[PDB]
RNA sequence: UGGCGCCCGAACAGGGACUUGA
């Protein structure tokens, strides 16, 4: 009595006509046995002459598996309504939970009458068969079954609002706050209700009890955790092993707090072959040892409690690594994680903290549908100065200051006006486009000019080098006039770190300076001493 | 009524935009109003037959507590651009931009009385998300003309004219213009009389069952020009900043010169050194001052080209925007100092800029928002209050273009 | 065999800064 979902092929296409591969004695004998059994059950019907279509049928006891590549790319596109999966942190505590594995899930939903003929079969000695139910591996089987199952459950969920039913590929999670005796009675009602539509589910004896291993999680009625993660204790590590290691402890990061993958992830840069034994760096080894210690004890998450307000405490792990603990009660956290990603080449703690907060907010809305009350390690005044003096429309929701040793702050600030009494440094650099024998230097009002040849440097690198010379050769207060927007843009962002080592050396030199003003003048306009600098840094590079 | 056959743009398929995550408060609101819409017959639940989807958001219009459904038909509008511009496009009157008051009604509730073409209802499909993806999102269609879709006013304009013709006859001085779902009613009458006429128009719409910022002052809109700093004593840094600004402004105004100003910066001098402007330099600076106040010569609106709106965060709650089609050919440069929250100010600036363009050029611009893609996409729906939604892109503002105002 | 997530590399398009030549 399940209403079929109309299906049709893409415009201009017709049902696949593929040749059947001559099966072997052990395959043909098994396949006919399967086909006869399904045919007697009504899941298959014989349409030989009126269905000039074919698909590859093979056995891989023996289990039939037909490859629907030809039909998968010719059927109309479907909308996978539920593409993602529920994070266990988003779930809610249930007194009793049961899992109903829907036996013959797809094979209980009839296929569109006008589409059955396109799913034709062919078995040699042949015999032709067509699917009267949703096939396995077909593009529309998951979406159609979910739609069909949802309509089957709506008249039961409506009658039982207390019961929470979650439907996945094959299994059906039916959670309830009812007692064990009462819950089992209600599950039987669902089992009978499903049986009315032909769907079959197992009995209590053949059912499964918690924990419920689901998509890598080990779900209990009251707590959740990732499945036991064991990291290899080998000596030599290859790119394949690092990829496994990084992925394994990325799964653990969402429950285990303080998981660092920055060093190990860096070892995957520049390596292509998976057999290349990576010489695990001391920093990578240090992180791996720390991660191993974190995984020594078992850490169990907690389920969402809508009656309470989510908190999201963020901690700074250093080197662009952040960790957050989303929780409602103290020390009992629903979910953890990390934000080690760096947006752009140049960033600072405050900008990274905002990005980490945004990432938590985005994942909190999908999981819980509400942003948490952040507890950031940044002073209110410190954040106020940043976003007020920043060119982006940055904003972070209601947050509170938490005093942790690794506080977030701006290591240096650039003056908004020229410094009186500070020697001015006009800095520029020209890089050859062929021999890459660039050059950088500075000219100051006190007749203190300097130049340093550079090699394998780019136009951009030379400009940053010219800035670095001024900071090196200046005092506590320096006025730098650079006619490059690249250097100005990078430094004005007030980064605390970056991939480039040239800019990093500048940052450690900007901090030492008690006052630094970085001006900007158009190039080639004869703007005072900037014209003189170009003469020094282009004598033997540009023309 | 008979449905008007709507044909999608040839060679283009219906939208398949993924639904952005919604908060539980918005999801609960959407289900409450979408179930009522289905009960009234405006929408119908659908299965997985069609792969189309347009994100649906929930907003609260200004001075309102009830929730409002905001369906993002930006991709569908593009995929059916021919239908609602050349086949049934609505001409934009050039008069409302000069009117003292321009009230913005909400006539988007009258579209639901017009059935939608059955062959087109597939593309007007949206999914209501579920928190944590617990249950599958609820998928709906539009059995009636969707509001927020640029084709609905085009189809409904035939009925709208008949509604407004008896009103317009008795009030020839009122310029009524609807863009997507609103009705920009412009009149030169005083504020007291204009509101009475709007009430008369509102009562006019109710007799046909069409239930009904909110008011604008186009005559009070003036583009903010580029202004150079003025001071008695000029330092080397001030001249350098001035020359850099004027040099960049030369791309906009060809008459801007920095020759004599640069002649002051000959040697290597301290940034704090006071430079006494020479007679020639002072005269040339004065020449730049009068050029800037004048409008950009040779800049005209091109209907074919899409408008582009660039917004800059000047700090202290001040935002500067420029609406242009070609670079350095600003059709309109302004400032949003009304403003707390950067995203709230940016959303208000976007809505204000879009409304200004609608009553001036009859088309929303493409927005270059100075904001992160994730930050905006998450918080822009908490402050949005306009039925329409413009196209935006996210850009990294150069440090030297933020100096539109010092 | 398909899907999703992470990382690496390549090709694409545009949105920018800049160098050299004509
Ligand atoms: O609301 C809840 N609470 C809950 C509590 C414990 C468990 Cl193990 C499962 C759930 C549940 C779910 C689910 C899908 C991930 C498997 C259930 F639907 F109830 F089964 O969602
Ligand atoms: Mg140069």
């Amino acid at each position: 009595p399940i209403e079929t979902v109309p299906v049709k092929l893409k415009p201009g296409m017709d049902g696949p006509k593929v040749k059947q591969w001559p099966l072997t004695e052990e395959k043909i004998k098994a396949l006919v046995e399967i086909c006869t059994e399904m045919e007697k059950e009504g899941k298959i019907s014989k349409i030989g002459p009126e269905n000039p279509y074919n698909t590859p049928v093979f056995a891989i006891k023996w289990r039939k598996l037909v490859d629907f590549r030809e039909l998968n790319k010719r059927t109309q596109d479907f909308w996978e309504v539920q593409l993602g999966i529920p994070h266990p942190a988003g779930l809610k505590k249930k007194k009793s939970v049961t899992v109903l594995d829907v036996g013959d899930a797809y094979f209980s939903v009839p296929l569109d009458e006008d589409f059955r003929k396109y799913t034709a079969f062919t078995i040699p000695s042949g015999i032709r068969y067509q699917y009267n139910v949703l096939p396995q591996g077909w593009k529309g089987s998951p979406a159609i079954f979910q739609s069909s199952m949802t309509k089957i459950l709506e008249p039961f969920k409506k009658q039982n609002p207390d019961i929470v039913i979650y439907q996945y590929m094959d299994d059906l999670y039916v959670g309830s706050d009812l007692e064990i005796g009462q819950h089992r009675t209600k599950i039987e009602e669902l089992r009978q209700h499903l049986l009315r539509w032909g769907l079959t589910t197992p009995d209590k004896k053949h059912q499964k009890e918690p924990p419920f291993l689901w998509m890598g999680y080990e779900l209990h009625p009251d707590k959740w955790t990732v499945q036991p993660i064991v990291l290899p204790e080998k000596d030599s590590w290859t790119v394949n092993d690092i990829c496994k290691l990084v992925g394994k402890l990325n799964w653990a990061s969402q429950i285990y707090p303080g998981i660092k993958v920055r060093q190990l992830s860096k070892l995957l840069r520049g390596t292509k072959a998976l057999t290349e034994v990576i010489p695990l760096t001391e920093e990578a080894e240090l992180e791996l040892a720390e991660n191993r210690e974190i995984l020594k004890e078992p850490v169990h998450g907690v389920y969402y409690d809508p009656s309470k307000d989510l908190i999201a405490e963020i901690q700074k792990q250093g080197q662009g690594q952040w960790t957050y603990q989303i929780y409602q009660e103290p020390f009992k956290n629903l979910k953890t994680g990390k934000y080690a990603r760096m947006r752009g080449a140049h960033t600072n703690d405050v900008k990274q903290l905002t990005e980490a907060v945004q990432k938590i907010t985005t994942e909190s809305i999908v999981i819980w549908g509400k942003t948490p009350k952040f507890k950031l390690p940044i002073q209110k005044e410190t954040w106020e100065t940043w976003w007020t003096e920043y060119w982006q429309a940055t904003w972070i929701p209601e947050w509170e200051f938490v005093n942790t040793p690794p506080l977030v702050k701006l290591w240096y600030q650039l003056e908004k006006e020229p410094i009186v009494g500070a020697e001015t440094f006009y800095v520029d650099g020209a890089a050859n486009r062929e021999t890459k024998l660039g050059k950088a230097g500075y000219v100051t009002n006190k007749g203190r000019q300097k130049v340093v040849p550079l090699t394998n440097t780019t136009n951009q690198k030379t400009q940053l080098q010219a800035i670095y010379l001024a900071l090196q050769d200046s005092g506590l207060e320096v006025n730098i006039v650079t006619d490059s927007q690249y250097a100005l843009g990078i430094i004005q962002a007030q980064p605390d770190k970056s991939e480039s080592e040239l800019v990093n050396q500048i940052i450690e030199q900007l901090i030492k300076k008690e006052k630094v003003y970085l001006a900007w003048v158009p190039a080639h306009k004869g703007i005072g001493g900037n014209e003189q600098v170009d003469k020094l840094v282009s004598a033997g590079i540009r023309k | 009524i008979e449905t008007v056959p709507v044909k999608l743009k040839p060679g283009m398929d219906g939208p398949k935009v993924k639904q952005w995550p919604l908060t539980e408060e918005k999801i609960k609101a959407l289900v409450e109003i979408c179930t009522e819409m289905e009960k009234e017959g405006k929408i119908s639940k659908i299965g997985p037959e069609n792969p189309y989807n347009t994100p649906v958001f929930a907003i609260k219009k200004k001075d309102s507590t009830k929730w409002r459904k905001l369906v993002d038909f930006r991709e569908l509008n593009k995929r059916t651009q021919d239908f609602w511009e050349v086949q049934l496009g609505i001409p934009h009157p050039a008069g409302l931009k000069k009117k003292k008051s321009v009230t913005v009604l909400d006539v988007g509730d009258a579209y639901f009385s017009v059935p939608l073409d059955e062959d087109f209802r597939k593309y007007t499909a949206f999914t209501i998300p579920s928190i944590n993806n617990e249950t599958p999102g609820i998928r709906y269609q539009y059995n009636v003309l969707p509001q927020g879709w640029k084709g609905s006013p085009a189809i409904f304009q035939s009925s709208m004219t008949k509604i407004l013709e008896p009103f317009k006859k008795q009030n020839p001085d009122i310029v009524i213009y609807q863009y997507m779902d609103d009705l920009y009613v412009g009149s030169d009458l005083e504020i007291g009389q204009h509101r009475t006429k709007i009430e008369e128009l509102r009562q006019h719409l109710l007799r046909w069952g069409l239930t009904t910022g909110y008011e604008l002052h186009p005559d009070k809109w003036t583009v903010q020009p580029i202004v150079l700093p003025e001071k008695d004593s000029w330092t080397v840094n001030d001249i350098q900043k001035l020359v850099g600004k004027l040099n960049w402004a030369s791309q906009i105004y060809p008459g801007i010169k920095v020759r004599q100003l640069s002649k002051l910066l000959r040697g290597t001098k301290a940034l704090t050194e006071v430079i006494p402007l020479t007679e020639e330099a002072e005269l040339e600076l004065a020449e730049n001052r009068e050029i800037l106040k004048e409008p950009v010569h040779g800049v005209y609106y091109d209907p074919s080209k899409d408008l582009i709106a660039e917004i800059q965060k000047q700090g202290q709650g001040q935002w500067t925007y420029q609406i242009y089609q070609e670079p350095f050919k600003n059709l309109k440069t302004g400032k949003y100092a009304r403003m707390t929250n950067d995203v709230k100010q940016l959303t208000e600036a976007v809505q204000k800029i879009t409304t200004e363009s609608i009553v001036i050029w009859g088309k929303t611009p493409k927005f270059k928002l100075p904001i992160q893609k994730e930050t905006w996409e998450t918080w822009w729906t908490e402050y949005w209050q306009a039925t329409w939604i413009p196209e935006w892109e996210f850009v990294n503002t150069p440090p030297l273009v933020k100096l539109w105002y010092q």
